């Protein structure tokens, strides 16, 4: 999502935030 | 038993015995008991894999389309079944839960490698 | 500052009245309130219209409060509000008119621009600029600077009180800043642009010291940050305007002192984290100020005369012309108020006549 | 077979309906709040945690209009939640106000107006919801022009989406069974499906009201 929309959500939920997650892996990982 | 308001819903009614669940897909008034009176049975769902390693799901698509066309709602587990069948789109939470599982296993794979590297 | 023709009360005292006894109307309203029934705007109109002593001023105030807290509080007419102020000035009760105006929420006293001038002018004649300033702060809270006459009288009272004032509380800088900005935006002259600069400077100081919410909360101001930036945009506009428009040195010194005091030296964040805060933009403002300050001095667009002195000249020039237009609208309101009042007296008569005829048959 | 009439049931039914109209609680009672505990003294129920900060900082609508002539008819009022959520102007244009005369400060009541949500104005006025919320701000007169200024962006929205995989295969299999040999892809028309934001003002006329039971 754009950076302005993430800033809008960080203000709306200021004080009750988690760490921002990035794009997920392209495939399902596997335990070696 | 006329209820105050309410509506029809396509949902899963639990059957079977202890540790052996079996679901019947039914259209029923949302206020009725889970396993009680229903309007029509629209299929079934066996969540336990059979001898062929399969989860069997029966869908009366003709009657499912009829009751949706008559104003029937869908429970969340029912929406996910229709998404898996390709009848509906994949539910937003099936997609999101899959991404969460990928991030979860990407951290475990990273922790495992860091441990082997230290070894 | 207002002529005698503007303050004259002959045409108001010549209004068509219905003689009543305050005690009678006061009793009729008491019975209606006990029955939890709505009172008519014509009843409160007669009660206020038939005041005849400083002692009745206190009784009428009690029923303006009771009518404000009644089902028909919205129907309080303008001629009743105008009359209430006229009565308070006639029986030397300016402290009562000012009390109800400050407590407009409890009494519903929302005067028009003409009535604001009569009350504010009375305090100016007696040189009671403390109370005249309280009227200006009420004109600002109601955003009633739509008439040029009210704009000039307000700027005159503000500059007269700012010259003597030295120590400012943040609640006073806010009220002074807003009272200087609104009439300044309406005046397209040197006194007008210097008021915008002066106003933005005081508001910009409150923004950085007390926060942006302390500026707009319960104020006729916008909730967008950058009041010091809008002060500099005035200096930019003056530098690209006809030579007739200039800026006073007293206003520029106020902004310079604010910028130097800020640069030299509940927890809810309202601004997006990607935007630049105002505290981080102070060095940029101080640089823009010194650049524009020298640009305006080379163009000869700085005025040496004081704001109070420059405003006094503007009043003598344009106030006489504004009184003529306000007196014209005042006469039009008296006639329209007379027609509207007659229709209320007739509608009441027909209702009593219709009731008598039907009640007798019952 | 003729059911015996139940007169006490009808009697009580009318007495209850009557007492609910003559003893109805007013807005100043239902929508009062204790700003220290953040509870409504009418029912003793606390407000949700996400509303605590605004309840202490923002104003109710009638707290703004009670200070204006004619209770602010014709003025523009916006909400702090709209200012934070949307960049396009969202506001009500007030047309009618019914103040709660029983409030000491006349800071409760109802209001009607014309809605302009995200730059699009409605055709008719209606009752405003969330009038009792601590969330309202008055647009200054000298800021109305700059606040309402809006340029409609081109509604370059998608017109059709595919069918789900199984539904598509069944629609195509039905074509071929009936002799149709078209190769056009089945498509769902989503133009008629106008998606409103979840914070779009709902119909206040069709909204209920808390029943009388003061604590």
């Amino acid at each position: 999502p754009p950076e302005r929309e993430l800033s809008r959500l960080r203000r709306l939920y200021q004080g009750h935030l988690q760490e921002e997650s990035g794009p997920p892996p392209e495939s399902m990982p596997k335990m070696p | 038993k006329a209820y105050r308001g309410g509506h029809l819903t396509i949902r899963l009614a639990l059957g079977g015995c202890t540790n052996r669940p079996f679901y019947r897909i039914v259209a029923a008034h949302n206020k009725c008991p889970r396993d009680g009176r229903f309007v029509e049975q629209l299929g079934s769902y066996d969540p336990l894999p059979n001898s062929h390693g399969e989860k069997l799901v029966a869908l009366n698509l003709d009657r499912i389309r009829h009751w949706i066309g008559c104003g029937a709602h869908l429970s969340k587990p029912m929406e996910k079944l229709l998404g898996l069948a390709g009848f509906f789109p994949l539910h937003p939470m099936m997609i999101t839960n899959a991404e969460r599982l990928r991030r979860k296993r990407a951290r475990e794979v990273l922790l495992a490698s860091q441990k082997t590297d230290a070894e | 500052l207002l002529s005698s023709a503007y303050v004259d009360s002959h045409k108001w005292e010549a209004r068509e009245k219905e003689h009543y006894c305050l005690a009678d109307l006061a009793s009729l309203m008491d019975k209606t309130f006990e029955r939890k029934l709505p009172v008519s705007s014509l009843t409160i109109s007669r009660l206020i219209d038939n005041i005849s002593s400083r002692e009745e001023i206190d009784h009428a105030e009690y029923y303006l409060y009771k009518f404000r807290h009644s089902p028909n509080c919205w129907y309080l007419r303008n001629w009743t509000i105008h009359t209430w102020i006229r009565q308070c000035l006639k029986y030397d009760a300016q402290d009562k008119a000012l009390y109800t105006l400050v407590n407009k929420v409890q009494y519903g006293i929302f005067p028009d621009n003409f009535t604001f001038n009569l009350l504010m002018d009375s305090f100016i004649k007696k040189e009671n600029y403390k109370d005249a300033l309280s009227v200006v702060f009420e004109v600002m809270m109601q955003e009633a600077f739509e008439v040029p006459s009210t704009q000039l009288l307000s700027l005159y009272v503000l500059f007269h009180c700012l010259a003597k004032k030295t120590d400012f509380s943040w609640e006073e800088e806010r009220n002074f800043g807003a009272s200087l900005l609104l009439p300044g935006l309406k005046q397209k002259n040197s006194v007008g642009f210097s008021s915008q600069l002066y106003g933005y400077a005081l508001l910009g100081k409150v923004e950085l010291q007390q926060g942006l919410r302390a500026v707009y909360h319960n104020m006729p101001l916008i909730w967008k940050p950058g009041y010091l930036d809008r002060a500099l945009q005035v200096m930019e506009k003056v530098a690209a305007s006809p030579e007739d428009i200039k800026l006073c040195r007293e206003a520029l010194d106020v902004l310079g002192a604010v910028l130097k005091a800020l640069t030299s030296a509940e927890k809810l964040v309202e601004q997006l984290d990607i935007e630049e805060t105002e505290q981080s933009k102070l060095p940029q403002y101080l640089e823009r100020f010194k650049a524009l300050h020298s640009k305006l001095q080379a163009l000869g667009k700085i005025e040496s005369e004081g704001l109070l002195s420059l405003t006094t000249q503007l009043v003598k020039e344009k106030l006489s012309t504004c009184e003529a237009e306000d007196i014209a609208t005042y006469e039009q309101n008296l006639q329209q108020w007379h027609l509207d009042l007659v229709q209320l007296i007739q509608r009441e008569q027909q209702q009593r006549e219709q009731a008598k005829q039907e009640y007798q048959a019952q | 077979k003729k059911v015996r009439p139940r007169l006490i049931a009808e009697l009580a039914r009318r007495v209850r309906a009557l007492r609910e109209q003559l003893n109805r609680p007013r807005d100043s009672q239902l929508y009062a709040v204790d700003y220290e505990t953040l509870t409504r003294p009418f029912s003793g129920r606390r407000l949700p945690v996400r509303a605590w900060a605004d309840v202490r900082r923002e104003s109710r609508l009638l707290q703004l209009l009670g200070r204006l002539p004619l209770f602010g008819l014709g003025r523009l009022v916006t909400r702090k939640s709209w200012l934070w959520q949307h960049d396009e102007p969202c506001y009500w244009r007030l047309t009618r106000v019914r103040p709660d005369y029983t409030a000491q400060n006349l800071d409760h009541g109802k209001a009607w107006g014309i809605l302009t949500f995200k730059g699009k104005t409605e055709s008719e006025a209606r009752e405003i919801e969330h009038v009792m919320y601590h969330d309202w701000r008055l647009v200054p007169k000298h800021e109305e022009e700059a606040f309402t200024a809006f340029t409609p962006a081109p509604e370059d929205s998608l017109a059709s989406v595919p069918y789900p995989p199984l539904l598509r295969a069944m629609i195509i299999a039905e074509r071929q069974k009936n002799g149709d040999t078209s190769t056009e892809e089945p498509m769902l028309n989503v133009q008629r499906i106008r998606m409103e934001p979840w914070d779009y003002p709902a119909k206040q006329e069709d909204k209920g009201r808390a029943k009388g039971t003061p604590v």
